[PDB]
């Protein structure tokens, strides 16, 4: 697994692949690992997959519940605070097995100059969490790599596809290396799943213009 | 006297229900519109539920922002144990009524609040949009067309027997509904305003702004 | 006034009912077919709760759909339980018998229904099927012929009286009640009707629809 | 006025029970014999309750059928605790007086109910067989003879303080009851009988099903 | 009105115990002697509790039974506890009228009994038998000689007054107590005896059965 | 009469109001401004509730009180639950809009109060002070200009109705509140004033002092 | 240990040793392990001793208790039910030691064909069932060696006296080669106990026709 | 034990072998492994017996009740949910020992395409689930093996009967290669068992076409 | 510690030391083995001291209890099942260390031929329950010997003071072989107690006729 986000001056992307791996033999291709949380937030979540599913479904419900409940959508610190608590209250799991670590990405429609709302939050097994502020973040077993390999491609990172393009190269550069990443798969047609957020909202970006992107890295490497 | 007791609480709530506003939904083309007389800029007398359900009271509104909260309540925890496809608004229905029947009975003083629940079909899918009445004593009865509650309905109920366009255009449906609710009485872009657009691809709910709901809005 | 105060309930109780529609079952050819009248198209006053017995209910809709969910609730477990063949409709009859007894005693208001648990043999076996009838105060008997409840009965038994077809085909059977129901007075294709299909294999519950039951709808 | 309160109470249940179908038990030559008229096919009012010790009651069903599973509760419990030769139906008269003594007080409405436990000796060892009267309040007594419960007593129980045969035969005894039980009113193969035969190995009960009761039957 | 309300219970206790059956325990020469008019089998009024402590009382059946058990079950603990030898029934008589107390507050209906606590002197050891009157409302009492309860007692305990032989033997305390039973109403072998032998070494309890009984009663 | 019960309450509270001391908050340019007369030094009637909200009661002070940490209660745990900026006082008023509610209803006597919660934009943000009143039955309104509360309001609400001053100044809106309140009765540097200070960085509170406030007190 | 059940034509036969053993040291030689649970039911039981008679008996309260109540016996897929879910609530028990597993023979009067309504079903420590459909089954301390002897003696069944035979011959079998199942004991005069049941009822098989059985198999053998 | 279930155009098929192993100890040769949990969804289920029989017995319950109480089927997202959390809540038991896997195969009457209306869903001891979105899955002692000989023979899936024959064949290649998992007894007359959904419902394969099938693959080879 | 009880015509008798060990050092020379729990019903109990004394005391008011509440005595099924009980409501201290076996003997004043109205109960840790039927049983350190030589001297009873000779013989046998059981202490003048049990009642046999036993056995030994 490897999980990235990327900050870029519109907003926010983020992408992850979809490889599955128990021990060290392949048991999926196609888990969706990154997921719309609600309108400005997307989440993705590394580890035990039934946990990731889980985070995923059941924290978009709360946001969305209270949003039903008192009107209005929390604020970006609500957000974040309700899922650092959603963490720790599976610190007991975690421990014995069951460990699954988010990386939440999302836009502050709040946020002063609109132009830095994009917004990337790491999280911590015991429930901490920092606010990245330094562009990217990559969580999973392969994230040391797509981390590094994306410190040096960073610079390039100019608009929505600008960045997007970073984005699906690190997840390439990890896979490379870490054999429970996975890459494009072009024989079967499976490319990694991505998301992104401006102050439009967010949504997700369509294999598309990513497969295309993936073959652009993969020919340039060539 | 428990049959004598039990038309004495019939009364206290109606009453209350009577010096309450005027809530009124209906159908129409895109969804099911909800439009109800509210001065508050804050409080409001409508609210969405689950995805393709509205809810809309009338009466004493700590009463009903109960039940609207016990909604939201019931159904996001159905749509987490099964799936979002299977909460129906009949259900929610159901459940108030359930709710409201205990109430009559239990509780000292039965709420004063009348009730609606909309469903109007999924993005893709097309069916008629269903609407029902839950009333503080519990009875529950579904109307194919419209709903009324709060304050005198008479009046307000007559004037969309006739109005009533089966088929009406959101701007058609909004002007017969504002008409309709000022024949029980003015009637300013100081109200509350929201609809189920049956278009909307996931939430089916949209509130109607204040500089948006004058292009629509009805001349007396 | 212990026993004054029971009359009391037996009177608000038996009142609701009179004002409440009209639900006859009765056993035919095939096995027992439930109608009752019933405008709307999602409050079901008739419903399938195990393999081989039917609910058919009358009066306050959000209390008898409770004891309609009650029995599901008890029927599927028990089935669990024990097996499937181990349910018999006759326990349910018991089980609701107690639970209305109940209700009349402890509940504030007694619950305004009168209730119908029907079976009918299973697949192979051929068996007379049963009827029971469970009244709000919790007394229980069964019918050996037909069953009718809610709003006035007199007549629309009456008529049964007679009309009565011992081995009538599903058709007859259909035209024999809902004309024995206009009896407490119209009857279109806008009611609830369902049948418990002895032939069907396992579960024996069948709703019939608009279009197909106009083939066999009565003439007035 | 808890004495005057009391006394309502004795009433309402007492009534109860005179409106109620009519239950006779006798001992005769092989034990215990169980009749009463019951026109239904499924509802029971006499039954097992452990090996050697049935039980019968009249009155409101699902009260006494409540009753009739919590004895049946009770025993098999008892037999399980200590052993089967432990029960002794004494013992379960004793549970219904406190039961029924119970209800009498705490409940809303009392029980109304009139029981009869009925013992007959184990298979080997010979014993005069024994029966027990549990009536609404929780008092308790036991007929060495007969005992009648159910409807209007005296005329049922007079024609049995001269018909009855001390030491009748099973054929003799039935047509002693079933006529006895005309006093108090027809009388058909469409009732319920069953009897504690004292001469069976373990389990002393057996229900008189339609045609060899025929054979049994009295003629009118 | 509270103080008019305890009136009442009393009242409605007091009669109960009037109209049912006659009791009575006394003094002699060996130990205790329990005689109660009883034309019952298997209902006994009159059992041991702990090794030389005997219960017998009068009243409603159901509930001085219950009674009894308590006692037997509180006194068997007690003697696990500490010693067989720290039983007093002076302990039970306490026991007995703190429940009877409560009882008379808390509880509905009152008891309608009245109870008789008595204990003989240990084997070896000589000393004055011992008796106790537990009333429906707690009230407790003493009397060194004998005690009278149930149904009408001034006759039967002025036969007493003077009846009474200090030191009795066996058959004529038997004598002297039937004989003064009769006072208050005959007096056949149909009735309930047995004593507390202080005599016996450890259990001191001993029912008087049908045939040894005849050699020590009265004629009339 | 559990509607005329109702009345009595209603009466009882109503008339507690009123024999209590006088409370005004009202819209000035800086945000809201609460005065009400209190001679005590300590007992304060107006407060901080959280950030941005503050809370102001008439009535009886022990009762008022717990509500008012009630409040703080809540909207401290909300804050730390998700975040500051997440606290509204609407939500404030709908808690206390509940709690008065089942007071009314549960606790034997009803809340002797009449609160105010009030919210001023936060700091850089600029939005319309909003005003709320929740009553001892749990109704709740929402006031767009100022609040009066305690007492006869109708002089010292009429005296408003004409000298509010819609973008007043503090000095300016003081002058007009103590005047307005003197209309209902004097009026000295002894009673208690406190402001929601838009202006403020975080916590938009401040109470004015004895010296400083002074420099801004109209003469009488 | 070692209980047995055959099927034969008219309904099913089941018969278990006596032998009880503590170490390898006998302790018993004449335990009842097979019991008649109802009319038309039998149940033998195999491992610590103390859960089998309990097993047994309770079973045959609860099947009883259900028909004084409902009035009805249950169906034979009731019973087999029922005796799952006890041996299933007995699991912590067994994971520690005292371990009990039940084998159930019965006649369903409700069979299509009461010619094969006899029925056998075995039972799994966790409380799994698989109906037999085989003929023959055993289990206990030496069932391994019964069921392979019954293996070839099964074309011999040919109706109850004849089936009866063939248990009985492999409970030789059995304890001939598991010391811990017990053959049959002339110098003391004890023999295994059997239980048969047909369209008339399930009935204790007197040890007469046993002994007489069992001698026959000792003296062919001889 | 190996479940395999199938992906056709009309709709899916789902088929597992009958072998039961203890230790490697036969203890079984005509388990029923896969059920018809409703009309459209069959569950087949490896691993302990126990749990087995019983999770595919709960869960058609289940179903169903949810079907009388609310009047209309879950739908497909709800079914797999359901299913997904009793599979969570006994992974208490799972860690000790009692471990049970199921493999859900259905048809959404309600998908867009009802031609890709065929589903398989393969879960997570932990509670996880992937809609397979590959036309082939499997779960047991053999699954390694039947999906890597299906890998191969699954371009020869046509139709109905088209598939079958792959899935009863890659049952024959688990068992030959899986000692655990038993494929087609001819001396006995033993074969798997399997499950057909289409539009029309979900109905047992009768052991005909299936034994006839299995001949078929036996010959071939041979 | 050895208890040991005997069948013989009339009814039966139990015996055992007093003997009480610590490790390997003697903590008791007069200990109290055999209790009458009530007029027919005679019980003995091997191993921790503590639940010894208990069992026998607390059982005995259980009986009793009962009888002064129904009004007659337990059936001996009851007696006996009520004691089983007893056992396994404490297994879990046995597993820990505190084991505590009896050994039930009695006479049924209903038994069909009231001259083999002898009854002896034989209970299992667990809480299980053989009736011996074979006229001797022992529990207890020394048991295996008492078995075993008492099995000789058994033709030998012929009546009650019969009986009990070959009782107090076995007792003797055992302490001569575990050094836990301790025989007669002519020395100090401790010897092992008794009780007879016949259709009168149950009666403690008087040391005197046991030490006179006891000496007769030591002589004709010597």
């Amino acid at each position: 697994t490897t999980i990235v986000a990327l900050k870029y001056p519109g907003g926010v992307v983020m992408a992850g692949d979809r490889r599955s791996t128990q021990g060290n033999m392949i048991s999926g291709r196609d888990v969706r690992k990154v997921y719309i949380t609600d309108d400005y937030t997307a989440t993705g979540i590394a580890g035990t997959a039934a946990v990731a599913v889980e985070f995923a479904r059941l924290y978009a419900v709360e946001l969305e519940h209270y949003e039903k409940l008192e009107g209005v959508p929390l604020t970006f610190a609500g957000k974040i605070n309700r899922l650092a608590i959603m963490v720790r209250g599976n610190l007991a799991a975690a421990m014995q097995g069951l460990l699954a670590l988010p990386l939440l990405a999302g836009y502050d429609i709040h946020a002063s100059d609109p132009q830095s709302a994009g917004r990337i939050v790491s999280f911590d097994a015991a429930g901490g969490w920092n606010i990245e502020e330094e562009g990217y973040q990559a969580v999973g077993s392969g994230s040391l790599f797509a981390k590094s390999s994306m410190k040096k491609l960073y610079s390039q990172v100019t608009d929505g596809d600008s960045g997007l393009r970073v984005a699906v190269e690190a997840l390439y550069d990890a896979a490379d290396d870490d054999s429970a990443t996975g890459g494009p798969d072009l024989v079967r047609g499976i490319f990694p799943t991505a998301v992104i957020i401006d102050a439009d909202g967010a949504v997700d970006v369509p294999e598309s213009r990513i497969a295309e992107l993936a073959r652009a890295i993969i020919e340039s490497r060539s | 006297s428990p049959e004598q007791a039990m038309r004495e609480r019939s009364e206290l709530a109606r009453k209350g229900i009577a010096r309450a506003k005027s809530v009124v939904a209906l159908a129409y083309a895109g969804g099911v519109l909800f439009v109800a007389e509210n001065p508050s800029r804050s409080l409001q007398k409508i609210s969405e539920l689950y995805d393709r359900v509205g809810f809309a009271a009338a009466g004493k509104f700590n009463e009903f922002d109960n039940l609207r909260r016990g909604g939201i309540q019931f159904a996001d925890t159905r749509g987490y144990a099964y799936d979002r496809r299977d909460v129906t608004g009949r259900q929610l229905a159901n459940v108030y009524a359930q709710t409201l029947g205990t109430i009559f009975t239990e509780q000292a003083k039965p709420y004063e609040v009348e009730l609606c629940v909309a469903e109007v079909a999924h993005y893709g899918e097309t069916k008629r949009p269903e609407l029902y009445r839950i009333t503080y004593d519990g009875s529950i009865a579904d109307e194919p067309h419209f709903v009324v509650m709060g304050g005198t309905t008479e009046p307000i109920a007559n004037a969309l027997k006739e109005s009533y366009a089966e088929n009406a255009s959101l701007t058609d449906a909004l002007r017969i509904a504002v008409a309709a609710l000022r024949a029980g009485s003015l009637g300013v872009a100081s109200l509350e305003v929201a609809v189920l657009d049956a278009n909307r691809p996931r939430r089916a709910f949209r509130r109607i702004t204040g500089s948006a709901l004058q292009a629509l809005l009805v001349d007396q």
